[PDB]
RNA sequence: AAUCCGGUUAAUAUUCCGGAACCAGAAGGUGGAAUCAACACGGCAACGUAAAUGAAGUUGGAGACGUCGGCGGGAGCCCUGG
């Protein structure tokens, strides 16, 4: 059963706080409570702890990543990484 | 009248709650290694600092002069992972998480935890998701122009250090708090500034906005810059007011 | 004789711990 | 020619070794010619495998793509970290 | 063509002598009724000789430059092969797989390996084998 | 049934006031104050508990023999076997990389 | 309290200087308990055979003080 | 860092009595081990033992940690057949 037409994870909030605010929170929490792939282990086991820290379990690669508030990587950081990569190559060459 | 809440915020009750904080996030002392070459440290912990929206990085460095390991409290940049190597110094590579002098970086680079002065150990662009842009350089009386998160332009000596990348923590203000409890929990580990009572809901003895048969200020909320404490409430030295639709 | 092997130290930046040299110029008198 | 097609036809007619423990066993036994290391490999493991291949005079190829991509190229539904081609069959992998 | 052959120097990664440098006496890939798998018989140094300087006396140098060896059967998965190798001038066939059942035989083999290792360390043509691994 | 009382003047359910019910050889049900559970030492590199070491309070380790507080291996009782093996391999490989770097420089 | 199961070990610990007194306890299940009061521990030996108990008593050091409870 | 049971007074009990233990500190009688030369062995490993030399310096761990929900085990209590 679908159990929810559109609210989804925000069904715990009942009818309060407003529809637009609930929708924005729904998108954020969907991003927040998502398993991501470790860029060093290749396993979909990365989970968030305390708004900016992402860890994946297992026997190996117990690394702790510094990421975004609810996503492992943000668009601005990716753009900055590309810009810094470009600048470093120009300086080296 | 009576002393207002703004004047009462001089300390005591309104001090910062720093029991659970893990330490100041200063970069490092500007030493010979960072001034003439580089030094390699290994990040070993990435921890959450209560009252701060950005993760902190505990990084271990080898003491050049003594048989000892020194642990720092870097402001973690996005993409930083435990066990990686960071390099601090003039000859450090232009890589995310490395600490380099501002004058040795190419124009237009994105940095964080920038120093206003040499040895300041980080002043600018320290909040989560914020960064500083190196606008330009000037060798004659070496000074670097940078762009601050507020949009202002600041001239700094071309020897101050900075961390390549953007502060971790992403865009934290994009999610609604949605609850007074969430706001209460956010500010509990920060200070006693929440909740806030409006001045117009007060009495004349309490606030300049208090009193009246209707909740109204009565006078203009734009007060002069050189106002005495106790009357410097509302919009202090407001250049403009109201809704603006399109400007630089 | 063969067991007496030289073990020099580079003493460069970030290579080895600096030797105990004279620091009288930087002493907080 | 590309290498994915060459890997596929070695899969059809050739001898392959999957994983890390079996790759180490093959390198130790010396019946190894080419080892393929995924881009997502641990750096310490990659250095160890390179040292093993240098000792055994075996060629190393650290091709692009993650271990998921290496497994997909190998035609398996699981992640493959280290590939060990012992017999090329009728190919020019080596 | 074999990465592990007699006379090769390897590093032990598991067990009591972890991080110790050993020399393979025989790389027995097959097995007899007992130990029917790919194990290796190795001789290593348990306590590396201490450093000696020109300012020490002859007696102190002799006391410090001593090696106590160990003979152990170690499987392949717990070894890290190197390429430094060893001459194995004397330890060729004197020590066999049968030298592990008698404690007296083990002691005699250990004494012989000790004599060979000390003689090799004196006028050391392989200093890497006798220097400790720092980890 | 029989009801019990605290045997000490601490009247609150604190972490230092842990109690266990015992039946004495007098058909008496009464409390017995006990200490907190011990902790196994953790690895310094991965944080995993160390195998072969009992769980005791910090002061209780002083009464144990030496071999009960460690493992007969390098870094025994401070690091796990996997951590020690990784350090050995990493050390050897990097020293080899230094040697080949010097040789290629020369 | 500590329990011993070796007759010769109990005899040695009885001949030890710190051994002062011994107690004989007979149970309804035809078992005899020999309890030695040392400085630190009370050592108990359980014997199921009366024939062995008699020889144990004879071989016990006569200079030791032994009482039956 | 370390205590329990039973009993005892008109009134004290983890304090008294009887029995049986534990911790810390101080000094230091054995004893096996190993040495005609150096400071033990066993297990392919996780690791184990009756001991199994260890000064500084450094490092790591324990102390040392939120809240809620379900699951499994144990002790005491409850219930039940002789
Ligand atoms: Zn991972």
């Amino acid at each position: 059963t679908k159990r929810t037409k559109k609210v989804g994870v925000t069904g715990k909030y009942g009818v309060r706080y407003g529809a637009s605010l609930r929708r924005d929170v729904r998108k954020i929490e969907v991003q927040q409570h998502s398993r991501y792939q470790c860029p060093f282990c290749g396993r979909n086991t990365v989970k968030r702890t305390a708004a900016g820290i992402w860890c994946c379990n297992g026997k190996g690669c117990k690394k702790v990543l510094a990421g975004g508030a609810w996503t492992v990587t943000t668009a601005a950081a990716t753009s900055a990484r590309s810009t810094i990569r470009r600048l470093r190559e120009m300086v080296e060459v | 009248g009576r002393v207002i809440r703004a004047q009462r915020k001089s300390g005591g009750i309104f001090q910062a709650h720093t029991r659970l904080r893990k330490g100041a996030a200063q970069l490092r002392t500007l030493d010979f290694a960072e001034r003439h070459g580089y030094i390699r440290g290994v990040v070993q912990k990435i921890i959450h600092d209560p009252g701060r929206g950005a993760p902190l990085a505990k990084v271990a460095f080898r003491n050049p002069y003594h048989y000892r390991t020194d642990v720092e409290t870097f402001v973690a940049t996005e993409g930083m992972y435990t066990g990686q190597f960071v390099y601090c110094g003039k000859n450090a590579a232009l890589t995310v998480g490395n600490v380099l002098p501002v004058g040795e970086m190419p124009e237009g680079t994105i940095i964080s935890n920038v120093e206003e002065k040499a040895g300041d150990r980080g002043a600018l662009g320290r909040s989560s998701g914020n960064y500083v842009i190196i606008v330009g350089h000037d060798v004659d009386t070496g000074k670097t122009r940078v762009k601050l998160p507020s949009g202002a332009k600041k001239v700094v000596p071309s020897s101050a250090r900075g961390v390549v990348g953007i502060v971790a923590g992403g865009g934290r203000i994009d999610k609604p708090l949605l609850k007074a409890g969430r706001a209460f929990h956010k500010y509990r580990v920060k200070r006693n500034c929440w909740p806030r009572t409006r001045g117009v809901a007060m009495n004349p003895v309490d606030h300049p906005h208090g009193g009246g048969n209707h909740q109204h200020v009565g006078h203009s909320t734009t007060v002069p810059r050189q106002s005495a404490p106790g009357q410097k409430v509302g919009l202090i030295a407001a250049r403009r007011t109201g809704l603006l639709r399109g400007a630089a | 004789n063969p067991l007496f092997v030289s073990r020099p130290r580079s003493f460069g930046i970030g290579q080895d711990i600096q030797p105990k040299r004279d620091l009288s110029r930087f002493v907080k008198w | 020619d590309t290498i994915n097609a060459k890997l596929a036809l070695t899969m059809k007619s050739g001898k392959y070794v999957l994983g890390y423990k079996s790759t180490l066993k093959t390198l130790r036994s010396g019946k190894a010619k080419l080892i393929l290391i995924a881009g997502n490999c641990p750096p310490l493991r990659k250095s160890e495998l390179e040292y093993y291949a240098m000792l055994s005079k075996a060629n190393v190829h650290h091709y692009a793509g993650t271990n998921i991509d290496l497994g997909t190229a190998c035609g398996k539904l699981f992640r493959v970290g280290v590939l060990a081609i012992t017999d090329a069959g009728d190919s020019d992998i080596l | 063509v074999k990465i592990l052959k007699p006379g090769k120097v390897a590093l032990i990664t598991r067990g009591r002598f972890a991080g110790k440098k050993v020399v393979i006496l025989q790389a027995i890939d097959q097995g007899s009724k007992s130990h029917p798998f790919g194990h290796a018989v190795v001789a290593g140094v348990e306590r590396y000789p201490l450093k000696v300087t020109k300012s020490m006396g002859a007696k102190r140098i002799a006391r410090r430059s001593r090696v106590k060896p160990f003979i152990k059967v170690v499987n392949y998965n717990h070894l890290m092969p190197t390429r430094y190798a060893l001459e194995l001038d004397n330890l060729k066939g004197l020590i066999t797989a049968d030298t592990f059942k008698e404690p007296t035989q083990r002691s005699a083999a250990r004494k012989t390996v000790k004599k060979t290792f000390e003689e090799k360390y004196q006028s050391g043509k392989s200093a890497w084998f006798f220097t400790p691994l720092r980890f | 049934a029989q009801r019990v009382t605290y045997r000490r003047r601490l009247a609150y359910n604190t972490r230092s006031n842990k109690t266990r019910i015992i039946k004495t050889p007098g058909n008496n049900i009464r409390y017995l104050h006990i200490k907190k559970l011990g902790t196994i030492p953790r690895c310094g590199d991965t944080g995993v508990p160390l195998q072969g070491i009992p769980a005791l309070r910090p002061r209780e380790f002083a009464r144990l023999s030496h071999n009960q507080k460690k493992v007969q291996r390098a870094y025994g009782g401070c690091l796990s076997a996997n951590a020690v093996k990784d350090r050995i391999v990493r050390a050897f490989l990097i020293e080899e990389q230094k040697i080949v770097k010097q040789k290629l420089k020369q | 309290p500590r329990q011993i199961s070796d007759i010769k070990q109990f005899l040695e610990i009885a001949r030890r200087k710190d051994a002062t007194s011994a107690r004989i306890k007979k149970n309804t299940n035809k078992d005899v308990k020999f309890k030695l009061r040392c400085s630190k521990y009370l050592y108990t030996l359980v014997v199921a055979d009366a024939k062995k108990a008699e020889k144990l008593r004879q071989s016990l050091p006569p200079d030791l003080t032994v009482t039956e409870v």
